[PDB]
DNA sequence: TGCGAAATTCCATGACA
DNA sequence: ATTGTCATGGAATTTCGCA
DNA sequence: TGCGAAATTCCATGACA
DNA sequence: ATTGTCATGGAATTTCGCA
């Protein structure tokens, strides 16, 4: 059988409702499978309608074979299904309440929900500029399963933006007392 | 003026005044037999104004204003104070024609990783298509892969919003534009700097120097004008598709489509190429990294054979840019500080400032 | 399709497949390994669609569309379908470029005398002087000889204004100009037929036919622009002045002004030449004659390395005139009916009518 | 001494008042002492300034060394003078009362009066619009004296309207009676 | 070890207003 | 302080299939 | 019957929007 | 049914003045 490579298998997701930013309340979240590398697009709601227009960006950059997702309303519709079939991409469902991804995906995905806890604290409104941010952080962290970033991966070269400090990733205790106190 | 001349009708030799000819007067000046006819040998002191009346008749150059003064008089190197006053002629050098090339095309090396330098740049106004007229392209250097978005003007603020979507892929480490108010914005000159990315200008009226993007919207235009035949020109819902399509196509000199230079693996598109399916990634990578290092460069072509090049304190003209109806195309002479290269210079310019301009867009000073 | 695929499964020899590659069944499908690798061979009835389909991705050309393809397939002759397609695709033959270059251009006979021929122009809008914006230029096509006549607008009546005080002077054989309104305009016809003057027009957009005038609108410009450096662009009072100050200029290569060729004498004029002042006008009108027909012509220069000569029955493609945004740059094929020269054909056109048109203004349609 | 040459020097003098025509009153008329050609010029007066006027549209095309004229107003004033002077062309005047031409010169003005009289009948007032062909008729009319007409002396080539069927020019039996009664 | 035909490469032309 | 580029389709050249 | 310098001719370049 | 042209100023070439 043949080795993984990249645009093999998309992972999606949706992520929210969080606060209101700039008009925003969800980021639907695309991983590569094999690279790791992530997508993150902003949508007002977590419809169809919203992932579509989000995919049409992206797959006018690279097409996956397989899009892999939980059985998510905006997902299981006939016209996602009828989108997908128009571009041959297989569309890929775990079974529901029983979410299988990847290793690799699920420690990515885990990644993705703290590091953006750990910023809408302080701005929970103001996220939606931080996304370019948070992606180039994600996508050239270090895999240490691979000696790899996803960047690295993806492109076949080093970043112009490695990020050398990889950091706490943690709540610090003043974090802690203002998140504890804005979901007052 | 008469000292010379007197010396002269005395049968007494002059330098430049050949001796085979005999030298008289006549209606109170000194003349002379020559194979064409008789002519007047002005006075030396007379000489400049001569010139410069038979000049100015039409402001014709060195044979045509040679012409009308031969009608009439003879004296030595006619030509070299015909030239004299062509040089002095601020109105003749300032509208005047070039007529020599510039010197050959530099083919600068390819970029060599992708996001190494972008070239970007707009395409329009275009018919509007959902209130939109502009096309922001950004062009990866190395690899040709290719990004649009659909703006509703060549805006700094719709440039800013462009890229930062753009950047959240990658960082460059240099963005090379023409000199349009959308890049040379302080504004845009701060999101740079915020980024840790280089600003890099063309020189100025220059788009060859943005050649890599220029050259891709000539692909995107023809492409959506295919697309287009016969339907209503609406081209916004087509940017998606023009770009993957682009992306996707094959450089018949490289072999390879930006996409696989980008990525080193086709992705879930059309006619995907499948030759390293056994590979690992690793593998792949190592064999993208071969082929991005061993690509075709194109090299300088041969010079035109009246072609000049720069040189340091040489008097050359700056092209007026957008010229006036009946006014000059040529702004007044100045001086070649610094050769940057056989294409580009430093000149000291038409007020008093420092200017980096392309070798097309000057003319060397003619008659020195 | 499945007939041939049969027959060569099992081991027998068709024409087109060389033996040597063996030709196996997986996945329900006739593959071979070939050097690059395993590709499918589709069955004939297959391959127009697959052709079409890859060309349809970004329209590419024969190489591009290729490699698409050799990506999963491989069957005898590929390109030759690959042709077939892109001879067919109405889309890629209006909007691509030409990559082949006119003939050479013809060197017309000079006019034999004054007043044979004229060629007429417009310049303008200009800024305004006097209330005037535009200079009728007439030409005369031997000699050089140019009358100007400023305008308020390019048209017929301020062209027959200026005409019948030119025409007071003598009445030419011939006026040759562009199919500027003015010119094309029936009161025009009239005009000229009243006068038994040929009216003779230039093929559709290409100025270098009324080269003649049009080169002489260029020192007319040049000179007016000198005139005015640094004044207002008053040059409704200049008129008069470049025009004496033209008539009366050498042309280096013919030795001569068109004054001298159009009288035979300098008149009272800065610098007169005086070369026949003992000869009797006859004299000098013989000597005219023989500096008339004994003027330098220049000849047709080489053709370059990749010209096209159009032939009768041939599939040619007019050029767009004013193309829209985002619109062909061609009209779809047509016949050359008639090769009149080897620059000038007449073609049975885009809805069905006879046109007369330059080659420069038409590209060969590619792959027949 | 030289031959005589074209621009050598012109004749100039002005006929009228006529009816108007097109708002004009007079022609100037030159005629080329060589060549016979003529040049004709409307005005509005016989003055220095129309004068100038007409002069510097044909001193456009051609320069003589010397123009000829009475003792005219327009030809004596200063501003003429200044004019000429301007161009290095030579003033040269006839004395009051005696005027001298040359045969030529005499006999083409004298057709001048005569041609233009046959015209001005019928359309006395239309003449402003055949100033032009009656310039051609003069300029390709045969001269008994020279073997050639003044079209041919000039550019040195026949012309492309000859004037075959050399004219009357006398006034025919209805033209004196309405002639005659014109002037009424 | 050499042929005829196909495949590939070369490259001038033109457009990025 | 910066710098032309590359799809295109005939022609020229190389390679291929067979001997 | 030959030299050094001037004079002439050649000609590629660019503009007629 | 029509069609490029020619001022320009360095360079290349020819001619000139003298021997
Ligand atoms: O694209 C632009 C452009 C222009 C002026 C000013 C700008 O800012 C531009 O972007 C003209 N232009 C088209 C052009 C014309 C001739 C060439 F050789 C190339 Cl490469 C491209
Ligand atoms: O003079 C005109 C003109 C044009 C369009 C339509 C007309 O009616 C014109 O008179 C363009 N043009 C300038 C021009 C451009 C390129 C050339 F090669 C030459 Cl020779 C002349
Ligand atoms: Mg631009
Ligand atoms: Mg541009
Ligand atoms: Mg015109
Ligand atoms: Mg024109
Ligand atoms: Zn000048
Ligand atoms: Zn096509």
């Amino acid at each position: 059988d043949r080795p993984q490579k990249p645009f093999d298998k998309f992972f999606i997701d949706y992520i929210g409702p969080l606060p209101p930013s700039q008009g925003y309340l969800y980021v639907l979240v695309v991983v590569d499978g094999m690279t790791g590398f992530t997508w993150l697009y902003p949508t007002k709601a977590p419809s169809t309608s919203a992932t579509v227009k989000s995919l049409n960006v992206l797959t006018s950059i690279a097409i996956p074979k397989v899009i892999h997702s939980d059985q998510g309303a905006a997902f299981t519709s006939s016209t996602f299904a009828e989108w997908a079939k128009e571009r041959g991409i297989h569309l890929e469902f775990s079974t529901p309440y029983h979410p299988q991804s990847s290793g690799k995906v699920e420690r990515k995905n885990s990644d993705i929900k703290r590091l953006l806890t750990k910023l809408l604290v302080g701005r929970p409104t103001k996220w939606y500029d931080l996304l370019p941010v948070v992606q180039l952080a994600l996508n050239n962290t270090y895999s240490p399963v691979l000696k790899y970033t996803p960047h690295q991966l993806l492109f076949g070269i080093d970043s112009n933006t490695p990020f050398a400090n990889q950091d706490t990733l943690d709540l610090t205790r003043e974090e802690e007392l203002s998140l504890l106190q804005e979901i007052r | 003026l008469d000292a010379e001349l007197d010396q002269l009708l005395q049968g007494h030799y002059i330098k430049g005044y050949p001796k085979q000819y005999t030298y008289f007067l006549e209606d109170g000046k000194v003349k002379v037999s020559r194979p064409e006819g008789v002519k007047i040998i002005p006075p030396q002191s007379d000489r400049q104004k001569i010139v410069l009346q038979a000049h100015n008749l039409a402001h014709t150059g060195r044979e045509a204003t040679l012409l009308k003064i031969a009608n009439l008089y003879w004296w030595p190197n006619m030509r070299k104070d015909v030239v004299k006053q062509l040089g002095r002629c601020q109105q003749c050098l300032i509208t005047n024609a070039s007529n020599k090339a510039s010197g050959p095309i530099l083919r600068p090396d390819r970029p060599q990783k992708p996001f190494d330098k972008f070239f970007i740049d707009y395409i329009g106004p275009l018919p509007p298509s959902q209130g939109y007229l502009y096309v922001l392209v950004v062009v990866d250097g190395m690899t040709g892969f290719t990004w649009l978005y659909p703006t509703k003007a060549p805006s700094t603020s719709a440039t800013v919003k462009s890229l930062n979507v753009l950047t959240s892929i990658a960082i460059p480490k240099v963005i090379h534009s023409d000199q349009g108010a959308a890049f040379t914005s302080s504004t845009f000159a701060e999101w740079a700097k915020e980024r840790g990315i280089h600003l890099e200008f063309s020189t100025p009226y220059h788009p060859q120097s943005s050649g890599k993007v220029e050259r891709k919207n000539s692909d995107i235009k023809r492409l959506l004008t295919k697309l287009l035949v016969g339907r209503p020109t609406k081209w916004y819902d087509l940017l998606p598709v023009v770009q993957l399509a682009l992306n996707n196509t094959y450089s018949p000199v490289l072999k390879y489509t930006p996409h696989q230079l980008l990525f080193g693996i086709d992705s879930n598109t059309p006619f995907a190429n499948q030759d390293t399916l056994d590979l690992t990634r690793e593998e792949e990578l190592s064999l993208l990294q071969e082929i991005r290092t061993s690509l075709y460069h194109p090299s300088t072509p041969p010079a035109s054979s009246r072609s000049w090049s720069p040189v340091v304190g040489q008097l050359v003209q700056e092209r007026v840019a957008r010229p006036a109806s009946l006014r000059p195309r040529w702004h007044k002479p100045s001086t070649v500080l610094k050769v940057l290269n056989p294409r580009t210079v430093v000149i000291l310019d038409h007020l008093g400032n420092n200017r980096t301009v392309s070798i097309d867009n000057l003319k060397p000073t003619s008659h020195q």
